[PDB]
Order: C-alpha cells, then sequence, then structure tokens
C-alpha cells in the first residue's frame, strides 16, 4: 500500500546536528507537495515546514527558521529534513505528511494532509545513557487495605527512551497500569508500574518483575519481598 | 511546462517564452474554473480555438490583487509606466489567478521585486534591468548614498496573510501576432466516424465534396493524399486517420421523363428515371 | 500567526449523551477551509471532516458538524466508548491546543499509599518518597508534602496516568527526591491529599527509620 | 572551433549534361495512366550541371549562390557529404538554415549561426577498437536565437573511409516553405550520373521562411593514421562526387503508369519534337504538320524621344 517510513533520530546533545529521512512507496512522490510536522510528548501537533514538487521553495516556521533545511529529490524518492543547533524545546516525534494536489490545470495544493507516516522520536539533552535503578514496592502491614492490594515497582535514573515493563514473562495482566514516565531534574525519566493483585496470594507463586530495556540491552529482573 | 512551474520572474525582469510549432487548445483552459480573472483585447475568448497564429508570446509574473487592471491597453500606473507596458492595439489575452498560498513568505516576501522609479517611459515589450541608485534631490546619487538617494527598486513584501488587494496573484499574458506568415499554432481539428456506401458530405484535409465513399483497390504512393481523373476531377481520397484509399462516386442523379399519351386520350402516365437503379428511386 | 483556541478545554460526558466542540480563529478569512482530527494517545491522528462540512471515507455518519465565521462548531450526534481521544482542529497554518473527551462516572474516594526509600536506595545517595493515589475520579486534586511538620513545594514531581478502559479510573504517582544529608535531619513525613469529593482532606503520616 | 585549412590542388571545375534527370512529383495528387502537363521550377533536360570533386587532394566545397531552386546529386560510398547550410549572409546577423547528417543524428536547425568560413567535420578512427567516431565538430562557433528545431529519430551510420549509391535532392524554397525532394537509387557506374529516368518523391516540407541566396555543402574528414601534420594543413579522407544544377520556370509533360509513379517526362521548350509532343498531349506523334507556337522577333534596344526643353516647371 502507501506508507511513509521515517529514518534517523534519537539521542543528540544540544547544539548538534541531525538528519531525518522519509522514504515513500506506493504513490507518485514527485507530483505531491510535502510537509513536515512534529508532536511534543503529550502536546499538540506543531507544523514545521513545506516543500515544492521540485524541492526549492520552503516557508520554514518561525520556531524552525534558519536552522532547518528541507530537501526533496525526485529520483531517489525520499524526503530530507536537516536540523542544526538544536535546542531543548524541540524534543518531539516528527511526522512527514503529504499535501493534497488536485492534478488539474493548476496543481493547486489544498493545504491539507491526507496520510501520516510513522515518525521517530528526537530527544535533545545534556545527560548520557545510564542503567535504571530498581527496588520493589510491596505494601507491608497497616499499609495494605483489604484483601485486594496493589504491587509494583519504581524505576529511577533511566535517561534513555522509554522502557517497557512486564511481570511473570507477561503471562498475566490483571489490569496493568502503564504509568507513563515523567521527566525530573538532571534529565531523568521515571515510572512506577503497578499491577493490582491481592496481597493474600504471595507464597504459592513467585512474583518476578522484568524491565525490558532495549536501548542499551541491560535486561534486569527483580524479586519482590512481602516485607 | 512553463505555467505549472513553481518559479515566476519579477515583473521588471519578466520571463517571456515563445510558443510555436504546436496546436493550442484555449477552450479547455477557459472551461476550467480555477482562475479568477480573464479578459482579452482584440479577440473574444470563445474564438481562439478556431484561429491560427504565427507566434505566441507568454509573459509570466506575479503582482498584487489591487493592481491586476494595470495590464491592459491604454493604462497608466506604476506597473504600466515602470515595469511592463503593452501597446494600445495589443492583441491578446491577460489572465490572472490566485497564488497567495504559494508565493508568500513570513514577514514580507523579498524574493519578488518591482521597479519603483525610472528616468523614462517604458516602450511596449521593453525590458530593462539596472542598478544605479536613483537621484531625487540636490545630493549626489547614482553610485553614492547621500540625502534622499533611494534605490530605484522596491519589494512588494508578500506577507502570508494579506488583503485580497495585496495577496500575490500569478498573472500570465498571451501576446498574439497576426503578421502575414505561415501559421504554426492552431486550434485542434476534430474528426468524426467514417461512413461508407452512402451519399454524404466529406471534408478530407481541406478537400470538400459530396458523394459516396467506397473501399478502393488503387495503390497510392506513400506521400499522395488524393487522386484525380483525366479531366481533373477528384475521384479518390486517402483517409488521414486510417491511411485507407476511398473511391468517391457522385451521388446518383438524372433526368425525370413523363411518358404520357394525349391528355384527352387518358390521364395515366409513366415516369422514367434516367440512369437510376430502381432501388434508389424511393 | 493564526491562533485556534478550542473550547471547552476539557469536556466530560456520559457514554451516550451528545455534545458539541467549538473553535475560535483569530483571523476568520479561511472561507470554510477547516479540518478536524481525532487522535488516541497511542497512535497517529485520524482525519474526520474536510472543509468543515463534508466527511471523508470511513467516517461514521455520527460525525457531522458545520460552522461559519470565527465560530466553527463541530457536532457529534451520539456517543460510543471511543471518544477517549484528543480532538484537533486544523487551518492551513495553525493548529488547536486540543480538547479531551472523558466518560463520566460517580465520584470515587482516592486511596493513597506512601512508600519510603529502600536500603538499596539508602546507600545510593538520593532518597525518594513516593505517594500513590489509586482508584480516584474525577481528574482534579492537589497533593502536599509535610516535612518536619512543615509544608514545602518546588522540589517534588507529580505524574498522572491515562484513564483505564475496563473500569474508567486512573492513578497518580508523585515522587519527592532529596539528598541523604537533608533526609536524615527530619523524622516525620506526611502526605496530604485534598479532593472536592471527599468529606475531609486525607492525611497520612510516616515515621523515618521504619520500626 | 574555426579551422581554415586548404592543401588541395587548383583546377577549373568540370561540367556535364544533366540528361533526363531531376524530375520531382510536383504535387501529392495520384494519377493513373494520365499524361499531365505542369508548369513549375524544373531542371531543364540536358542542362549544364556543375561538377565538383573531393578526391584525395581536392576538397572543393565553394560558397555557391542559391538561385531559385537547386538540384543536387551525390555518388559515393564513404558518406563524406553530410548536409547543407542556407542563408544570405551566413553570419550571426541573419537567420540561416542548417541541416547535418552526422554520425548518428539528422538535425535541422534554423538559427543565426556564426559560421566559420570553412565548415566541415572530422572522424577519428582509433586502431585500439577499430571504430570510427566523429571527433571534430567545426561548422559554427555560436548558436543563438534559434527559431525552428527539428531532429529525426537518430540513425547510426558506418562512416567508412574509401560510389555505389546515388542520392538525388531538390531544394525549392518558395512561399516561406523549404521543400526537400529526395530519391535514393543504386548506381553501378562510379564516374558519372546514369542516363536512366528517375522520379524524386517529396521528403519534408519545412516552413523555414528566409531569403535563401547562397547555399554551401558540408563535408567530413577521415584522418585515421596517414596524417603526420598538425590540424591546420594535414588531413585525409575518401573520394566523393557531387553535381549542382539550377532550376528554371519550365513546362513539363509527365507520364503516370497505372501504379501512379512517374515513368517518363518531356521538356516542352527543348526541341520542336518535344514541343509538338507537349502540344498533342502525347508521347508519340503521327506523321504530319502541327502548329505549336508563334515566332516573334524580340526588340533589341529602347529609344526615348522627348522635346529638347530643359527649363524646370514653376512648381516652386
Ligand atoms: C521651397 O523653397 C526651397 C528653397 O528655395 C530657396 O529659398 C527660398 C527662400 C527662395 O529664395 C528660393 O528662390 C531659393 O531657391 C526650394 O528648394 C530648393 O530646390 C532647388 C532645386 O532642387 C535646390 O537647388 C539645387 O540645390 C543643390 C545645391 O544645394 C544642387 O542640386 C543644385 O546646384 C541646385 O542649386 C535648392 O538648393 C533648394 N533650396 C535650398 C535652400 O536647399 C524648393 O524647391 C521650394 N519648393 C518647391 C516645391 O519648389
Ligand atoms: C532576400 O535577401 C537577399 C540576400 O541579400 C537579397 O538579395 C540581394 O539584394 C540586394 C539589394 O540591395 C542586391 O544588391 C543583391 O544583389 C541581392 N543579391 C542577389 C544574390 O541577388 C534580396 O533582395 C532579399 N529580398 C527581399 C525581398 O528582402
Ligand atoms: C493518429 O494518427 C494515426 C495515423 O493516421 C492513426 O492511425 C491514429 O488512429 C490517430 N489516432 C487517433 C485517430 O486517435
Ligand atoms: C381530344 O380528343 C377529342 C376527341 O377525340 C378531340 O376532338 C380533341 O380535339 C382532342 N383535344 C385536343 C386538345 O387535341
Ligand atoms: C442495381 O443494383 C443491383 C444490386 O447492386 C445490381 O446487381 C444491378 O446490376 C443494378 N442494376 C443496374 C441496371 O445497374
Ligand atoms: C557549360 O559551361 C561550360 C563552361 O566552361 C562550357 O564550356 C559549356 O559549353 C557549357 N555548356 C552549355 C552552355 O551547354
Ligand atoms: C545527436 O544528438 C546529440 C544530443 O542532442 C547531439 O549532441 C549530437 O550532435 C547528435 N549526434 C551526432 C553524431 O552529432
Ligand atoms: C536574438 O535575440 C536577442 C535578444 O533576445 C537579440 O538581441 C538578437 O539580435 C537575436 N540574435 C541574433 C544572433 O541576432
Ligand atoms: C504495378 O504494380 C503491380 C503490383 O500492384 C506490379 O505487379 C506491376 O508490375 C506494376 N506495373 C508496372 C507497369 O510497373
Ligand atoms: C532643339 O530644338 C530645335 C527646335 O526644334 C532644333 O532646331 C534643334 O536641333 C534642337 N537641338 C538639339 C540639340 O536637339
Amino acid at each position: 500500500e502507501v506508507q511513509l517510513v521515517e529514518s534517523g533520530g534519537g539521542l543528540v546533545q544540544p547544539g548538534g546536528s541531525l538528519r531525518l529521512s522519509c522514504a515513500a512507496s506506493g504513490f507518485t512522490f514527485s507530483g505531491y507537495w510535502m510537509h513536515w510536522v512534529r508532536q511534543a510528548p503529550g502536546k499538540g501537533l506543531v507544523w514545521v515546514s513545506r516543500v515544492n514538487r521540485d524541492g526549492s521553495d520552503a516557508d520554514y516556521a518561525d520556531s524552525v527558521k534558519g536552522r532547518f533545511t528541507i530537501s526533496k529529490d525526485n529520483a531517489k524518492n525520499t524526503l530530507f529534513l536537516q536540523m542544526n543547533s538544536l535546542r531543548t524545546e524541540d524534543t518531539a516525534v516528527y511526522y512527514c505528511v503529504r499535501e493534497a494536489t488536485t492534478f488539474g490545470v493548476i496543481i493547486m495544493p489544498e493545504w491539507y494532509f491526507d496520510l501520516w507516516g510513522r515518525g521517530t522520536l528526537v530527544t535533545v539533552s545534556s545527560a548520557s545513557t545510564k542503567g535504571p535503578s530498581v527496588f520493589p514496592l510491596a505494601p507491608s502491614s497497616k499499609s495494605t487495605s483489604g484483601g485486594t492490594a496493589a504491587l509494583g515497582c519504581l524505576v529511577k535514573d533511566y535517561f534513555p527512551e522509554p522502557v517497557t515493563v512486564s511481570w511473570n514473562s507477561g503471562a498475566l495482566t490483571s489490569g496493568v497500569h502503564t504509568f507513563p514516565a515523567v521527566l525530573q531534574s538532571s534529565g531523568l525519566y521515571s515510572l512506577s508500574s503497578v499491577v493490582t493483585v491481592p496481597s493474600s496470594s504471595l507464597g504459592t507463586q513467585t512474583y518476578i518483575c522484568n524491565v525490558n530495556h532495549k536501548p542499551s540491552n541491560t535486561k534486569v529482573d527483580k524479586r519482590v519481598e512481602p516485607k | 511546462e512553463v505555467f505549472n512551474a513553481t518559479r515566476f520572474a519579477s515583473v521588471y525582469a519578466w520571463n517571456r517564452k515563445r510558443i510555436s510549432n504546436c496546436v493550442a487548445d484555449y477552450s479547455v483552459l477557459y472551461n476550467s474554473a480555477s482562475f479568477s480573472t480573464f479578459k482579452c483585447y482584440g479577440v473574444s475568448p470563445t474564438k481562439l480555438n478556431d484561429l491560427c497564429f504565427t507566434n505566441v508570446y507568454a509573459d509570466s509574473f506575479v503582482i498584487r490583487g489591487d493592481e491586476v487592471r494595470q495590464i491592459a491597453p491604454g493604462q497608466t500606473g506604476k506597473i504600466a509606466d515602470y515595469n511592463y507596458k503593452l501597446p494600445d492595439d495589443f492583441t491578446g489575452c491577460v489572465i490572472a489567478w490566485n497564488s497567495n498560498n504559494l508565493d508568500s513568505k513570513v514577514g514580507g516576501n523579498y524574493n519578488y521585486l518591482y521597479r519603483l522609479f525610472r528616468k523614462s517611459n517604458l516602450k511596449p515589450f521593453e525590458r530593462d534591468i539596472s542598478t544605479e541608485i536613483y537621484q531625487a534631490g540636490s545630493t549626489p546619487c547614482n553610485g553614492v548614498e547621500g540625502f534622499n538617494c533611494y534605490f530605484p527598486l522596491q519589494s512588494y513584501g508578500f506577507q502570508p496573510t494579506n488583503g485580497v488587494g495585496y495577496q500575490p496573484y500569478r498573472v500570465v499574458v498571451l501576446s498574439f501576432e497576426l503578421l502575414h506568415a505561415p501559421a504554426t499554432v492552431c486550434g485542434p481539428k476534430k474528426s468524426t466516424n467514417l461512413v461508407k456506401n452512402k451519399c454524404v458530405n466529406f471534408n478530407f484535409n481541406g478537400l470538400t465534396g459530396t458523394g459516396v465513399l467506397t473501399e478502393s483497390n488503387k495503390k497510392f504512393l506513400p506521400f499522395q493524399q488524393f487522386g484525380r481523373d483525366i479531366a481533373d476531377t477528384t475521384d479518390a481520397v486517402r483517409d488521414p486517420q486510417t491511411l485507407e484509399i476511398l473511391d468517391i462516386t457522385p451521388c446518383s442523379f438524372g433526368g425525370v421523363s413523363v411518358i404520357t399519351p394525349g391528355t384527352n386520350t387518358s390521364n395515366q402516365v409513366a415516369v422514367l428515371y434516367q440512369d437510376v437503379n430502381c432501388t434508389e428511386v424511393p | 500567526e493564526i491562533v485556534m483556541t478550542q473550547s471547552p478545554g476539557t469536556l466530560s460526558l456520559s457514554p451516550g449523551e451528545r455534545a458539541t466542540l467549538s473553535c475560535r480563529a483569530s483571523q476568520s478569512d479561511s472561507s470554510n477551509s477547516l479540518a478536524w482530527y481525532q487522535q488516541e494517545p497511542g497512535q497517529a491522528p485520524r482525519l474526520l471532516i474536510h472543509d468543515a462540512s463534508s466527511r471523508a471515507t470511513g467516517i461514521p455518519d455520527r460525525f457531522s458538524g458545520s460552522g461559519s465565521g470565527t465560530d466553527f462548531t463541530l457536532i457529534i450526534s451520539r456517543l460510543e466508548p471511543e471518544d477517549f481521544a484528543v480532538y484537533y482542529c486544523q487551518l492551513y497554518g495553525s493548529f488547536g491546543q486540543g480538547t479531551r473527551l472523558e466518560i463520566k462516572r460517580t465520584v470515587a474516594a482516592p486511596s493513597v499509599f506512601i512508600f519510603p526509600p529502600s536500603d538499596e536506595q539508602l546507600k545510593s545517595g538520593t532518597a525518594s518518597v513516593v505517594c500513590l493515589l489509586n482508584n480516584f475520579y474525577p481528574r482534579e486534586a492537589k497533593v502536599q508534602w509535610k516535612v518536619d511538620n512543615a509544608l514545602q513545594s518546588g522540589n517534588s514531581q507529580e505524574s498522572v496516568t491515562e484513564q483505564d478502559s475496563k473500569d474508567s479510573t486512573y492513578s497518580l504517582s508523585s515522587t519527592l527526591t532529596l539528598s541523604k544529608a537533608d533526609y536524615e535531619k527530619h523524622k516525620v513525613y506526611a502526605c496530604e491529599v485534598t479532593h472536592q469529593g471527599l468529606s475531609s482532606p486525607v492525611t497520612k503520616s510516616f515515621n523515618r527509620g521504619e520500626c | 572551433q574555426c579551422v581554415n585549412l586548404t592543401t588541395r590542388t587548383q583546377l577549373p571545375p568540370a561540367y556535364t549534361n544533366s540528361f533526363t534527370r531531376g524530375v520531382y512529383y510536383p504535387d501529392k495528387v495520384f494519377r493513373s495512366s494520365v499524361l499531365h502537363s505542369t508548369q513549375d521550377l524544373f531542371l531543364p533536360f540536358f542542362s549544364n550541371v556543375t561538377w565538383f570533386h573531393a578526391i584525395h587532394k581536392r576538397f572543393d566545397n565553394p560558397v555557391l549562390p542559391f538561385n531559385d531552386g537547386v538540384y543536387f546529386a551525390s555518388t559515393e560510398k564513404s558518406n563524406i557529404i553530410r548536409g547543407w547550410i542556407f542563408g544570405t549572409t551566413l553570419d550571426s546577423k541573419t537567420q540561416s538554415l542548417l541541416i547535418v547528417n552526422n554520425a548518428t543524428n539528422v538535425v535541422i536547425k534554423v538559427c543565426e549561426f556564426q559560421f566559420c568560413n570553412d565548415p566541415f567535420l572530422g572522424v577519428y578512427y582509433h586502431k585500439n577498437n577499430k571504430s570510427w567516431m566523429e571527433s571534430e565538430f567545426r561548422v559554427y562557433s555560436s548558436a543563438n536565437n534559434c527559431t525552428f528545431e527539428y531532429v529525426s529519430q537518430p540513425f547510426l551510420m558506418d562512416l567508412e573511409g574509401k560510389f555505389k549509391n546515388l542520392r538525388e535532392f531538390v531544394f525549392k524554397n518558395i512561399d516561406g516553405y523549404f521543400k526537400i525532394y529526395s530519391k535514393h537509387t543504386p548506381i553501378n557506374l562510379v564516374r558519372d550520373l546514369p542516363q536512366g529516368f528517375s522520379a524524386l518523391e517529396p521528403l519534408v516540407d519545412l516552413p523555414i521562411g528566409i531569403n535563401i541566396t547562397r547555399f554551401q555543402t558540408l563535408l567530413a574528414l577521415h584522418r585515421s593514421y596517414l596524417t603526420p601534420g598538425d590540424s591546420s594543413s594535414g588531413w585525409t579522407a575518401g573520394a566523393a562526387a557531387y553535381y549542382v544544377g539550377y532550376l528554371q520556370p519550365r513546362t513539363f509533360l509527365l507520364k503516370y503508369n497505372e501504379n501512379g509513379t512517374i515513368t517518363d517526362a518531356v521538356d516542352c521548350a527543348l526541341d520542336p519534337l518535344s514541343e509538338t509532343k507537349c502540344t498533342l498531349k502525347s508521347f508519340t506523334v503521327e506523321k504530319g504538320i502541327y502548329q505549336t507556337s508563334n515566332f516573334r522577333v524580340q526588340p533589341t534596344e529602347s529609344i526615348v524621344r522627348f522635346p529638347n526643353i530643359t527649363n524646370l516647371c514653376p512648381f516652386g
């Protein structure tokens, strides 16, 4: 079918440079005007730039003027966005979107996007990759209420891109609460993933938490003690 | 190739492209509804698809909405007197359409420029480019910056969101030459389905006539278009779309004779159709 | 240049009752050029309505709205459990902040648990105390820390979670981080939670050093 | 690059009788078993045709005046004759027609070329690969203000270096149209044009539209390994022969067979028998006396006799 594949992105120190690419397949890429947009984590979509059919005229936004360049070759069939002197407020996920061309007597772009490609996350920060630190969060007496309870784990100092979590090799969910990570001082992402399981069940089956860390491949498993 | 393009030259340095040796279909352009201004001088828009011409001059530029009427014969103004001038008897058409969402830059667009001051009047179809700084007062200019020395060039500053009179419009002017010369550009000619074995008019590449067209056994050389008889009479034509030889036979005709005895003997009469098969009589 | 302000900021509605979403444009010269979008938090925005009047392919007949002038209003005929998303408006050169639609439910009493730092945390050099509000609705409250019987702010971080689909409830987790040298001076650490659906604000005190 | 090189021998040009050659279809009208008389610009039968040589050394390609209509013939096998250039000044001031049949392309451009005074081509035959490739393109220095462009689909050519094929061309520029009539025929004799009759079919009608008053023929060089001198006096090539005739307003009788091809022709103002055949509209005339034309003594001088008065009229 018709899809747009984003390439590039990832960690980069502020003030650096980066290249983003959008490969296209299934449609005549030369004849359609192209657009680039972005979405900050938890925020609305922010437009970035345009490009013509040949790829010479652009109207880079006020937030992205002077340091963003967009290029569109017709033969190689891909779209480029090069960024220089990146600043911290530009941490976002970039999408590349087409512009509806009527193909008539005049191409006449309609200033509308019809297809959204699968974008990539770009992060700018002064920190460096480090292993997350874990410790179980098991309620003790006078802290657990009723037969049912909640059992989980807090991860700290996890700088890189968000990590996924599982329990017992993902054999049960019991209503998993995702708890998306939050940014704190000195560039740290932290999340507390907790599954509601009654406290009167530990002792017959082992409870194992798995922090499936993909970026640096530091897979860690932790054992929770009922205290 | 020239008007789908995304680049339009500045008005004072407008782009002129010659058009020749092809067929031009203006009716399809006129029927399409995506342009907001169309007017012609010396010809009506409905008839261009039936005329032949020797050369077409295509002028392309971008001007603001409140200035579109400047491109007209017998007009005065900044554009008509400093940038682009056409004669009073200009024969052609001026077309203009909305390109606000394609030729604007934030904070005013300076990629497009026009001439504000010039020392003399502009002749029709006269293009000038200069950079000597204009002089307007008692201070040296034309190479030196002083008091009230201003460049004889100014920018529209096409902002992305302006009024309809300031938005950039793409204006294309087609200039026509009725000079006595072999025509190169003409409206497309149309053909209909061929019909044979009937008395029907025909217009074969300008050879007009009436008759019956039949499949023939003659063998033209591969450059001849139609044949003739001994007495210089058209008798065969090569079809321009099938390269097929068609014999032309004049439609059956003849005299009508009324054979009758005396009116006093009887009123019964007989009719003789000379050289006519009885099947074609009714 | 154009600003698209969407009103209301957050609309709460029952799974069946309808509503409308209004948008105000700073400069109303769009001439009915507008687009609407519905984006779930975990996947890309989907197109809903073009030219603010017509609907695209695959959009149900329920999505149908019309607007003119600066006030562009989009109407939704009925409701289904899919509106847990953010609605975005689109002009050619601007976007809206987004409006979230939430399924209504009866007020729920939050349950807050305080977890102190562990020994593995104790030797690292930074102490974190975490407060977890669980099974709480609706999404409006304030959490306060009492260190040495004295309130403070500007030092803790609060995190919120998207509402669940099985029972329509969320959770909030807040962590206070400090150095061990400051942590050892104080002995009592309390969490106060305030909620308009609670008869009285809920206080929970913790003693340092466990037992 | 413009190169002016002349190392050829000096000798007066030769002449030949054109014979029954140079008859072209005056129109695209098909006629079968019909004798038709036409009045157009034809080459007279047994005319005085000019003979030019390109033997190895002769490279005679003079700047001949282009009268109304030009007949052209070429007998060769090395294909050194390539194309023709037409114009009035042969300079950048005036538009000029240019036709070149080079190694792989047949190009026709009418442009205001800045022609070198000695235009030609050149082919290098490298022994590394035993191939002939045109390394020299020296006809004009600039190509500006081009008006009419026409390129045929490219056709590769052997370009051998050395008289078995005859290429006959008729160039007639009237009413703003330049008409080319061509006929390719196998020729066995290698020294002179055959006596056999041939009909030249129309080839291409280019609406060029200029005064054409001096045409020149473009040739090519085949320097492979026999020239040790510089590229201003040393060259080598094969043998070529081309003839040039002029067209005149003539009345002709054309015979069409049942297939529609012209098999015979008669020049009316050639001899009394031919004029009689034209009058009778037949190729064979019976015994007898036939009145054909009127003999009139033409005036030799002009005399004017006015009164010897010289005083000017009082128009002042
Ligand atoms: C209009 O008048 C002019 C000028 O005539 C002269 O000035 C008048 C004011 C009176 O004083 C006249 O008597 C006087 O001639 C006439 O033009 C003149 O045309 C004549 C005839 O072609 C010229 O004479 C010739 O000119 C040159 C030398 O210049 C030589 O060919 C001859 O040697 C001969 O002199 C004469 O020069 C010319 N006058 C001037 C001043 O150039 C004109 O003819 C008259 N209009 C008509 C319709 O007759
Ligand atoms: C067509 O162009 C030719 C080439 O110059 C013109 O022929 C010359 O005309 C001048 C006029 O002063 C004569 O002196 C020359 O003798 C002419 N040359 C020849 C070879 O006869 C010709 O006049 C032009 N015709 C038109 C109508 O412009
Ligand atoms: C175009 O011309 C060719 C040659 O006459 C003819 O075969 C063909 O049908 C024409 N195309 C049409 C009539 O659509
Ligand atoms: C017709 O017939 C009658 C009777 O035969 C004859 O007398 C009369 O003259 C005829 N009429 C004419 C006009 O000849
Ligand atoms: C009349 O037409 C028929 C059918 O084509 C033909 O056979 C016949 O010879 C024709 N008659 C004459 C008298 O020509
Ligand atoms: C052809 O011209 C040459 C010029 O030398 C002359 O000798 C010959 O007699 C001419 N033939 C004619 C005029 O028939
Ligand atoms: C064939 O066309 C090319 C490309 O336009 C042109 O440069 C060339 O002159 C032509 N061929 C030859 C053999 O000169
Ligand atoms: C071709 O046009 C230019 C300007 O477009 C003109 O000045 C010139 O005279 C023309 N070229 C030549 C070679 O005369
Ligand atoms: C006429 O053409 C035919 C083929 O149609 C051929 O057999 C015949 O020989 C030709 N006639 C003449 C006189 O050349
Ligand atoms: C001039 O005319 C007179 C009167 O007729 C005449 O006698 C005289 O011979 C003529 N002079 C000349 C030179 O013709």
